[PDB]
RNA sequence: AAUCCGGUUAAUAUUCCGGAACCAGAAGGUGGAAUCAACACGGCAACGUAAAUGAAGUUGGAGACGUCGGCGGGAGCCCUGG
């Protein structure tokens, strides 16, 4: 009953990384004293993976084929809602409010997000998650 | 007291010809020619002014550096947050939409 | 204070024209400066702009509305759509 | 004798000014898509056009075959607003602002902007308040017979399109200009064609009707169908004249 | 391999820019 | 019985939260089971309350009349674009 | 014209090879100007103190032009 | 698109002289930035930065606009105390 928990995709509507689909982390719903408001730690993907077709070389599939992630910390006011959910593998307890004080954690998660990321693109079972929304 | 002239040939009060009146290092009154006042833009959506980027003639924003002429988002000086934020939004639900219709029409 | 016990908007023009004609053109006066209900929003923010356009204020529903030339709405344009919604009711079943 | 000035009236200082004019009002040219089924819409603006007593409409279609967006002028009717979709074509439903062949609507309904020829891209009805009344059909060789705002009855065929609705801008007629000034600025976006001399105020080398030691035509002022030019003034034509009590 | 995904187009009225057909039929030579 | 009965009784005794940014709030947290929305809704607005009520499992009911007369059948002087009831108290809302 | 606000960054625009001279202008304040020509822009440095002024202007490029005003 | 002050002649000056700037175009002369596989980070957000790859096509913006009325600020002028 609760829409925003661990594992659900949402859209971000607000900041850089609007119209960025994300993966919900962490669903803190009481407000801390950084962020005093219903946040969420989210996992998205700040560059979509190009297309990629059979009359593609290997390399060039393997150049296309590619996420850059982002983290962030979001008020639930930024984020609509989505009915898709990921798998969240082992994105389970490595982004903490911890990883955020330090710029060394910030890149560590980032890198450990787009290799879990990258894998699940291909053998594709999230599909959508990885297939940018045009606006 | 001291009174000034018009600085070029143009004898009229037109648009292209606005002064100011300057004091110089000299104690002498006399005008300063000023161009017209610059514009911001406006979003493509709901005509409101961008925000984050200077008034400035057209040709003036060939001077600036890229970040100095947007904003960090999606549509950024092209559209304002709130028009983004609805766009977003109406993509999603209508994309939805096409999704459960085409699931209900088979 | 009361200020006019009959000329109302029309006293702007004093005495000339004739009583038969600024009466006249008071009752579209009062009309066409009116405030009407948006439809939209619900909010009574419908002024007019131009003769047949009509405009909202705030900012939800700045959008703009074909309308009468005094009032938002004229009783040719009611009674077309109730007729042409039956007529489209009719056919549909 | 001289010009009068009705025969003066061929272009020169006579043309309508136009300067203020954002596009002519039309239908869309009739293509594919609304001969067979239908296409969207998205009225971006209502806009005062100088001159007209309607507003206009500004309507994004998206282009069928290329990869751009066309921006149409229509004839506002009246519940017409920005943001709003209208359909065109064969399939459209009907709903005001619709544009649909005036065979695919039932008689009884009320239409503006009306075309003569199938494709004309709208003739009739386009006035401030006016409208067009589908009358019957004849399905044999198929022809609409429609109802005019003068009161006449014409057949157009069942291809012709029409607007469903009436035009915006209301009854604009029933308030007195009151003053010479807004006459003035009304015919100022229109043309030169105001104030008027009356042709008795004037001498005979300017009118027919000019001259007299007092001011009057001296003939009747029903003039045959075939006069000449310059000889073409007063009533012409007159089926009849005076005021009438009961018409039809 | 599962990266290639078919992606119709539909092409009836209003939907997807038609493609581009012969029009010798209709050329204004 | 009529809906504004029941959103009368559901005021008098139990819980509501009124306009936009509350209703999403009780959405969000799951203890939204019904939502009224006005007749005059903002279309997008009324398809993403949807979707967020559907999402949550909540009842969504589309009841005639604008947010003017939304604002009055709950008492208030002030229009009503959308209500959300976590509790029916003594009514039959539910 | 530009000020410069700190004498490290005075001192590298002079190591530059734009710099043709500098001027030195004395006040009546008691206060120093050390003033840059380079090709486009003049830079001065505002030195409030005689002390801090003898050891800047020892502290030049030995080859730099430095005129007195 | 883009120029200011001071001075100068018998007589030119935003044009000459002294000083101090600005714009546009060309080539690429150094420095810096991003990229170990790809094109930066921060901020909940509005948005920020010294830079922060972006062809075709498309779309948006600026250029770009009436008139009257009073209200609030600034500059020069006016007035006032040493
Ligand atoms: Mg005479
Ligand atoms: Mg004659
Ligand atoms: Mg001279
Ligand atoms: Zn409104």
């Amino acid at each position: 009953v609760k829409i925003l928990k661990p594992g659900k995709v949402a859209l971000i509507t607000r900041g850089r990384f609007a119209g960025k689909k994300v993966v919900i982390l962490q669903a803190i719903d009481q407000g801390s004293k950084s962020h005093p408001f219903g946040h969420a730690v989210v996992a998205g993907v700040e560059r979509y993976p190009l297309k990629v077709t059979k009359s593609m070389g290997a390399k060039r599939i393997a150049r296309r084929s590619r996420v850059k992630p982002f983290i962030k910390v979001v008020n639930y006011n930024h984020l609509m809602p989505t009915r898709y959910a990921l798998e969240l593998d082992n994105l389970k307890g490595l982004i903490t409010a911890d990883t955020f004080k330090e710029p060394t954690q910030r890149s560590a998660a980032r890198k450990t997000v787009k290799k879990t990321f990258e894998e699940k693109y291909q053998s594709g079972k999230s599909a959508w998650f990885f297939t940018p929304l045009r606006f | 007291a001291q009174r000034v002239t018009y600085r070029r040939r143009l004898a009229y009060n037109t648009r292209s010809n606005k002064t100011r009146i300057i004091k110089t290092p000299g104690n002498n009154i006399r005008y300063l020619h000023i161009k017209k006042l610059g514009t911001i833009p406006r979003c493509g959506d709901t005509g409101v002014p961008l925000q984050g980027i200077p008034a400035l003639r057209p040709r003036e924003f060939a001077r600036l550096s890229h970040n100095q002429k947007k904003v960090q988002r999606a549509y950024g000086g092209c559209l304002s947050a709130n028009a983004v934020k609805d766009r977003i939004v109406r993509a999603f639900l209508i994309e939805e939409q096409k999704i459960v219709k085409q699931k209900l029409k088979q | 204070t009361k200020r006019t016990k009959k000329v109302g908007v029309t006293g702007k023009y004093g005495v000339r024209y004739g009583a038969s004609l600024r009466r006249d053109v008071r009752k579209i006066e009062v009309q066409q400066h009116s405030r009407y209900q948006c439809p939209f929003c619900g909010r009574n923010t419908v002024k007019r702009t131009a003769a047949g356009i009509w405009c909202c204020n705030g900012k939800g529903c700045k959008k703009v509305l074909a309308g009468g030339a005094w009032t938002v709405t004229t009783a040719a344009a009611t009674s077309a759509r109730s007729t042409i919604r039956r007529l489209r009711e009719m056919v549909e079943v | 004798g001289r010009v009068i000035r009705a025969q003066r009236k061929s272009g020169g200082i006579f043309q309508a000014h136009t300067r203020l004019r954002k596009g002519a009002a039309q239908l869309r040219t009739l293509d594919f898509a609304e001969r067979h089924g239908y296409i969207r819409g998205v009225v971006q603006k209502i806009i005062h056009d100088p001159g007209r007593g309607a507003p206009l409409a500004k309507v994004a279609f998206r282009n069928p075959y290329h990869y751009r967006t066309d921006v149409e002028t229509f004839v506002a009717t009246e519940g017409m607003y920005t943001g709003q979709f209208v359909y065109c074509g064969k399939n459209a439903a009907l709903t005001v602002g619709n544009v649909l062949p005036v065979g695919e609507m039932p008689e009884g309904t009320i239409i503006s902007n009306v075309e003569e020829k199938a494709g004309d891209r709208g003739a009739l009805g386009r006035s401030s308040g006016n409208y067009v009344i589908i009358v019957g059909h004849d399905v044999d060789t198929g022809k609409t017979r429609v109802k005019l705002p003068s009161g006449a009855k014409k057949v157009v065929p069942s291809s012709a399109r029409g607007v469903v609705g009436i035009v915006a801008g209301g009854g604009r007629i029933d308030k007195p200009l009151l003053k010479a000034g807004r006459a003035f600025h009304k015919y100022r976006v229109k043309r030169n064609c105001w104030p008027r001399t009356r042709g008795v105020a004037m001498n005979p080398v300017d009118h027919p009707h000019g001259g007299g030691n007092h001011q009057h035509v001296g003939h009747s002022t029903t003039v045959p169908r075939q006069s000449a030019p310059g000889q073409k003034v007063g009533l012409i034509a007159a089926r009849r004249t005076g005021l009438l009590r009961g018409a039809a | 391999n599962p990266l290639f995904v078919s992606r119709p187009r539909s092409f009836g009225i209003g939907q997807d820019i038609q493609p581009k057909r012969d029009l010798s039929r209709f050329v204004k030579w | 019985d009529t809906i504004n009965a029941k959103l009368a009784l559901t005021m008098k005794s139990g819980k509501y939260v009124l306009g936009y940014k509350s209703t999403l709030k009780t959405l969000r947290s799951g203890k939204a089971k019904l939502i009224l929305i006005a007749g005059n809704c903002p279309p997008l607005r009324k398809s993403e309350l949807e979707y967020y009520a559907m999402l949550s499992k909540a009842n969504v009911h589309h009841y005639a009349g604008t947010n003017i007369d939304l604002g009055t059948a709950c008492g208030k002087l002030f229009r009503v674009g959308v209500l959300a009831i976590t509790d029916a108290g003594d009514s039959d809302i539910l | 014209p530009r000020q410069i606000s700190d004498i490290k960054q005075f001192l590298e625009i002079a190591r530059r090879k734009d710099a043709t001279s500098a001027r030195i202008k004395k006040n009546t304040n008691k206060d120093v100007k050390f003033k840059l020509r380079c090709s486009k822009y003049l830079y001065t440095l505002v030195v409030a103190d005689a002390k801090k002024a003898e050891k800047l202007r020892q502290s030049l490029p030995p080859d730099l032009t430095v005129t007195e005003v």
